[PDB]
RNA sequence: AAUAUAUAGGGUGCGGGAGGGAACGCGGGGAAGUGAAACAUCUCAGUACCCGUAGGAGGAGAAAACAAUUGUGAUUCCGCA
RNA sequence: GCCGCAGCGAAAGCGAGUCUGAAUAGGGCGACCCACACGCGCAUACGCGCGUGUGAAUAGUGGCGUGUUCUGGACCCGAA
RNA sequence: GGGAUGAGCUGUGGGUAGGGGUGAAAGGCCAAUCAAACUCCGUGAUAGCUGGUUCUCCCCGAAAUGCAUUUAGGUGCAGCGUUGCGUGGUUCACCGCGGAGGUAGAGCUACUGGAUGGCCGAUGGGUUACUGACGUCAGCCAAACUCCGA
RNA sequence: UACUAAAAACACAGGUCCGUGCGAAGUCGCAAGACGAUGUAUACGGACUGACGCCUGCCCGGUGCUGGAAGGUUAAGAGGACCCGUUAACCCGCAAGGGUGAAGCGGAGAAUUUAAGCCCCAGUAAACGGCGGUGGUAACUAUAACCAUCCUAAGGUAGCG
RNA sequence: UCGGUACGGUUUGUGUAGGAUAGGUGGGAGACUGUGAAACCUCGACGCCAGUUGGGGCGGAGUCGUUGUUGAAAUACCACUCUGAUCGUAUUGGGCAUCUAACCUCGAACCCUGAAUCGGGUUUAGGGACAGUGCCUGGCGGGUAGUUUAACUGGGGCGGUUGCCUCCUAAAAUGUAACGGAGGCGCCCAAAGGUUCCCUCAACCUGGACGGCAAUCAGGUGGCGAGUGUAAAUGCACAAGGGAGCUUGACUGCGAGACUUACAAGUCAAGCAGGGACGAAAGUCGGGAUUAGUGAUCCGGCACCCCCGAGUGGAAGGGGUG
RNA sequence: CGCGGGGUGGAGCAGCCUGGUAGCUCGUCGGGCUCAUAACCCGAAGGUCGUCGGUUCAAAUCCGGCCCCCGCAAC
RNA sequence: AACAUG
């Protein structure tokens, strides 16, 4: 009747609570959307529902025979293959018991003959449970819909941000009855989300997403679950209905607490100054100050320090010269015949779907690559700063402070001697929260940590690669209003189309079709011009794939 | 900041010892070799 | 009778009720001071006082009862427990 | 019928013992007589282990008196 | 002395009853009694408070302290009296002997704090009138100073 | 203020505010009833003020009263996931035992639905109530008509001392 | 008029290859002339491949069909039903509206009624399943009622103090009062605990790049003047103080004999065994150099022991140990 | 006597409680505009955060004890 | 539409 249900659930440290009194319940087919700020507990609720952790109070009770999947905020894999990335979970109770049916039928005669009736027929019983057991012709069904990489290559550095396309195929093949997909639209395309839109719509089974897109929240979701910092409140309706009734709620809450804060100060002097006023009653009126001042500090949350990018040396007049570069691999044809300068004091945007080669183009510039037939002039005044797409500089065992400081005391950032602990809290880690391991940090504080160890050089040429992931609108605005005030050459790879309309001066973009798949067009102007230049120069200016039989 | 934790054995899960640790110094659960009387020999003990 | 079936009401005739009493009984209402070394739960107490109402006595009563692998066989009252 | 007639234990219980304990380890509460002779693997000597009596002294319950006490007005007088 | 044809005075008969009446309002008045009348009953209310307690002799004889108290004028337990049964010099004094001390005293080139005259001389003051240390020979002081010590 | 207080105390005429559309409001009563009144907003009860003349300034934050479509929190009633006691049967073994358990009957019951009030938003001071500081500046001094500034719901106007 | 349940007919679904798998499972040569070429056409579903034989208003003749064979399967056709949609009956609940008949009337009229502003009855005029009342339930409530409101105090009131730890007062055992004189506490430590092995400090004189009155170096004199997680006192150089290795005794079952003490409590302990840590061993360890860092009883909560189980089996509850 | 606030650039003041950065309004010094001073506009200078130090990598802030300033205090 | 005075 209920797929999932919760008692008075309180997952917490006793010093710092992260969930508190989370009492709610879900139906079958309950398409849910989860919204909230960073630091609320949105991923520590989807972690209880998949059994990957246990609460410190209250029972979390899945239904009887409904299985649950999960896609965490960083997706793990195995280091074996790509078609291995459709057998580990997903088709895992059929594939592991598929070769054994072909192994039990090797025609032994001295070993056993009539014991093939209670084990080989028992394996014949479990193949009817899945209603299909050829498993081969219906596994290119699962990779010609995600547009997966070719299935015969391992997930080494060979895979970029289509690592997520594989982890959206281990999960969406198990078909769980409770589907906990936590931010599926990281690193995807202008059409990879557009595939996932039509797939999560007609989907028998419950869905909990912690997404930020607007097609899921306005048309697929039916319940919206706000996560306040520790609290949890359900609501009913799509996201257009949610924000209207959210607006009138924070209206009458905005002057609920104004006259509350006015009351505490009006009887602050009543309890501090002039304690001559009443004898032997004062221990009954003083407690009503404390009982409203201890609940005035459970919503006093307005301490949000700004993201600030430090400034180092004077940037000259030449930054990146690309001398007719070609780049590729054996048989592969990425970047071909590209020449562009890089404008001093200008945000540069990169446009392209997954699999064109955006993040290798920065690896040339720092030095992690070498061009095949071409050259890149660095210019003796720039200073690189490379934040990577895969966030590979995070060592998930040692604490936060040891990742960015390397155990030192002062680190060299802005041609000064900054005390390296003060450089940590500049990106939002106040004091005793240096001492917690980085592998368990939030999606905001793993993106407010990758900016720490990569902007540690004060460089006047910073190469932002997916900066708009897993961070809310209070920091996203505090980023884009902090890399406008930066004196030179921020270069950004992004997929948020409503981010490059804010902060762009130049666009490098892919425009390849069936004559050559490795063109790169350069543009002088913002994103609100390239979307109009494209329709007046080219002609390119759907038909959904099912992922299963039905 | 010094809560009182109880220590339970690994095999029989009985609760034999209560003690105090500091919670901002030691976030994870302690492990000690203490004497379980129901087993008759020293065993390992986590928290609850 | 209003108003038609008819009731309300009215005339006549036989019976009966009412008030009193010292305690005792049965049903119903029901305090406080006091004790708690203050006090509210609690006590004092279902007492004091009140209300209906009997009879020489009243109430109870002929198992929709008790007991425990045996068994007593309606109720009241005094002794133990 | 009450109190004596056997105690230990939270209790099942076991019983001159019982509870705690893994323990014929230690405790807690409770039982258990010499001044002999004889007897005694007898010991320098000294009575421990065990004997018939030489017949070590335990003992409670019920009346009526007195002192104090418990419940009732409770030694007597006294409020607003 | 004030009102004295008005919101006047008065006679006769009537009405309102106790946490209620009535009040041109003072907590005033309701049978000489009113911040809640009187009479009877619960009732021999209760009072850590006050006053009283009646014939005789013989023996022995206190305490006014400790600790706890919604307690300081009360009370529980101990201390100290008496008496019954047990124990028998165990108590007490003086003498000899074995022990712990840091009081009075005194001492401070033995310490921690003070503290007074010379020799001595850094920092401050006006190139040196003054500040004169830490040190150093004599004289001092101490409930929270003691190498000592009745 | 019968019995120490006759006044500056109360009352009064007039003034304003709030209640009340009629077996009204208020009041005595557990109720039926009664007064209000054999009255009907120019009437009737409540509040403060107290002839008459001139006047009755500023503040709606606090706390009352009045009116509010919402929004948050909220009682019973409804709702009865999940869990627990029992055992017809079915398991394994020592048939002194251990494990799963439909139906019926029971205990405990979370989600969800649900009102005034409270919060909140407006009006009201002839509602209860409140109505400030520091520093500088003018042809000797003295003093500030003017300025800077903080705090407030708003900073004491007319008249008097 | 808006929603839940129950039943029933219709309708719904498009990777690529094939005349869009007409969705799953189980069957099966059937449909009879309904050509599709009227319309909300193309079944009016999706309007993505632009089409899935049924509100069919030229018809009664010809029908996507069986035959064709690309693909896990194309193939007509009904029946059972999945995530949806859409109409129809039955039942129930919520909202507003209407009706009269339960209830309401101090609207009128006529009777009992001779004398009646009571009461009841009849007829009529209106209100109407609201009101009122009953049982449960929240709100409001000095409008009334029962009561509490500590003690010490050089008389009470305003201030201050109340337990625990150390010193002085305290009169050389112990103890000793005041609103006497000074100060601390309601912790902290997973090592700053246990053990085993080593080490001697602060100040100063002489000398030494930066380097100073004092940072580190080297040599002399230095018996305790430093240090002790915390306040003081008694200790501590033999170290209880500085450093390192391995570890959990920051134990379970007990404890003869004592100090203190009105009682309740508080404190110490050799040693016996189970099992460990350290150490070659002797042995040492039942937390911290010691003395503060806490709170009686009752009522409850949790984990274990399966002790009693209101006829019996269990269970509820009670009980023991933490 | 005792209680309880407060000290942030010449004057008035935010920043704290919820540790890393010192800021705003007038004024003061220099430029500009005007015939010239006001007004206005652009740029500056100015603080050991009252002082003596405790923890911390780091104290305007957390922490006490001292020094001034203010408020309130007797029957 | 701003413009105060020797
Ligand atoms: N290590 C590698 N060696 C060879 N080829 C590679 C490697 N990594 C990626 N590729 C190829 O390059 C393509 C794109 O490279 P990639 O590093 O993913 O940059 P990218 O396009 O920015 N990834 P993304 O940010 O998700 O779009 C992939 O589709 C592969 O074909
Ligand atoms: N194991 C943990 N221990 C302590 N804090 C944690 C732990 N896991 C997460 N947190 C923090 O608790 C909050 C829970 O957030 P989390 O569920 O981890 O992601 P989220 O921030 O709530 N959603 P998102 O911002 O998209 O990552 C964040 O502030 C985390 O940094
Ligand atoms: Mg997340
Ligand atoms: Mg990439
Ligand atoms: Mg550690
Ligand atoms: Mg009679
Ligand atoms: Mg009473
Ligand atoms: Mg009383
Ligand atoms: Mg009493
Ligand atoms: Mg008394
Ligand atoms: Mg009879
Ligand atoms: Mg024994
Ligand atoms: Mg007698
Ligand atoms: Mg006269
Ligand atoms: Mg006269
Ligand atoms: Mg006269
Ligand atoms: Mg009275
Ligand atoms: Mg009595
Ligand atoms: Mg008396
Ligand atoms: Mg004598
Ligand atoms: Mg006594
Ligand atoms: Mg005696
Ligand atoms: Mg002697
Ligand atoms: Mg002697
Ligand atoms: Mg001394
Ligand atoms: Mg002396
Ligand atoms: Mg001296
Ligand atoms: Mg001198
Ligand atoms: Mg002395
Ligand atoms: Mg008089
Ligand atoms: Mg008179
Ligand atoms: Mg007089
Ligand atoms: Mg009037
Ligand atoms: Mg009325
Ligand atoms: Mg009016
Ligand atoms: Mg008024
Ligand atoms: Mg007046
Ligand atoms: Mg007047
Ligand atoms: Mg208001
Ligand atoms: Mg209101
Ligand atoms: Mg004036
Ligand atoms: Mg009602
Ligand atoms: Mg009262
Ligand atoms: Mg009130
Ligand atoms: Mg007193
Ligand atoms: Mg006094
Ligand atoms: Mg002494
Ligand atoms: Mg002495
Ligand atoms: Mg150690
Ligand atoms: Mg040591
Ligand atoms: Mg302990
Ligand atoms: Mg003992
Ligand atoms: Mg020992
Ligand atoms: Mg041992
Ligand atoms: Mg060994
Ligand atoms: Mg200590
Ligand atoms: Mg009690
Ligand atoms: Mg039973
Ligand atoms: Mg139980
Ligand atoms: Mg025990
Ligand atoms: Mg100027
Ligand atoms: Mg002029
Ligand atoms: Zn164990």
């Amino acid at each position: 009747e209920f797929i999932y249900t919760m008692k008075k659930v309180r997952k917490a440290h006793g010093d710092k609570v992260i969930l508190d009194d989370v009492t709610l319940s879900f139906y079958p087919g309950a398409k849910i959307g989860v919204v909230g700020p960073n630091g609320a507990g949105k991923s520590s609720v989807l972690r209880i529902m998949a059994g990957l952790d246990k609460p410190n109070n209250g029972d979390a009770f899945l239904a009887t025979g409904a299985t649950v999947g999960i896609l965490q905020q960083e997706p793990p894999l195995n280091e074996d293959k790509t078609v291995r990335g459709n057998v580990e979970e997903g088709m895992g109770d059929i594939k592991i018991k598929l070769d054994r049916f072909n192994e039990v039928a090797e025609l032994m005669a001295t070993d056993y003959t009539d014991e093939l009736m209670e084990e080989m027929g028992r394996l014949q019983e479990e193949l009817d449970h899945a209603d299909a057991w050829d498993l081969d012709a219906q596994l290119e069904q699962a990779m010609d819909a995600l547009r997966c990489p070719p299935a015969d290559e391992p997930v080494t550095n060979l895979s970029g941000g289509e690592r997520r396309r594989v982890a959206l195929c281990k999960l969406l093949l198990s078909k769980p009855d409770l589907l906990l997909l936590d931010e599926p639209t990281n690193h995807l395309d202008a059409e990879s989300v557009q595939w996932l839109e039509q797939h999560l719509a007609s989907y028998p089974g419950a869905i909990l997403a912690v997404t930020h897109d607007r097609y899921f929240l306005d048309n697929v979701a039916e319940w919206i679950l706000e996560l306040d910092r520790g609290r949890a409140y359900p609501y009913e309706g799509n996201y257009s209905t949610y924000l209207e009734k959210k607006a009138e709620r924070l209206a009458v809450q905005g002057r609920k607490d104004a006259k509350l804060q006015k009351r505490l100060t009006e009887e602050l002097a009543w309890v501090r100054s002039g304690a001559k006023a009443r004898q032997a009653k004062s221990k009954a009126r003083l407690q009503r100050y404390e009982e409203m001042a201890a609940e005035a500090e459970k919503t006093r949350k307005l301490d949000f320090e700004e993201i600030q990018i430090p400034v180092g040396p004077r940037l000259g007049n030449v930054v990146v010269e690309v001398d007719h570069l070609d780049k590729g691999y054996d048989g592969r044809a990425l970047i071909k015949d590209l020449s562009f300068s890089l404008p001093r004091n200008g945000i540069v945007g990169v446009i392209g779907p997954n699999g064109v080669g955006k993040t290798t183009l920065f690896k040339t510039i720092v030095g992690l690559e070498t061009p095949d037939s071409g050259s890149v002039k660095v210019g003796e005044t720039v200073k690189l700063s490379y934040v990577d797409q895969a966030r590979a500089g995070i060592d998930p065992r040692k604490t936060v402070w040891e990742v960015v400081s390397d155990g030192l005391d002062y680190i060299q950032v802005g041609q000064t001697e900054v005390p390296s602990r003060a450089y940590v809290s500049a990106f939002g880690f106040k004091g005793p929260d240096q001492q917690k391991p980085a592998g368990v940090l939030s999606g905001g504080e793993r993106n407010r940590l990758n900016l720490a160890l990569t902007l540690k050089q004060g460089g006047n040429l910073i190469l932002l690669d997916e900066p708009t992931n897993d961070l809310d609108v209070e920091t996203l605005g505090s980023l884009e209003n902090a890399l406008l005030n930066f004196p030179g050459c921020a270069v950004v790879i992004s997929h948020d189309r409503w981010f490059l309309d804010r902060t762009c001066t130049h666009i490098l973009a892919w425009e390849g079709d069936d004559d050559n798949e490795a063109k790169w067009f350069w543009f002088e102007g913002n994103f609100g011009a390239y979307e109009e230049n494209k329709v007046e120069r080219l002609g390119v200016d759907v038909t959904h794939r099912k992922l299963t039989r039905g | 900041v010094r809560p009182k934790i109880t220590l339970a054995c690994e095999v029989c899960k009985h609760r034999n010892y209560i003690t105090k640790k500091n919670r901002r110094n030691d976030p994870d659960r302690l492990e000690l070799k203490k004497f379980c009387p129901n087993c008759g020999k020293h065993q390992a003990h986590r928290e609850t």
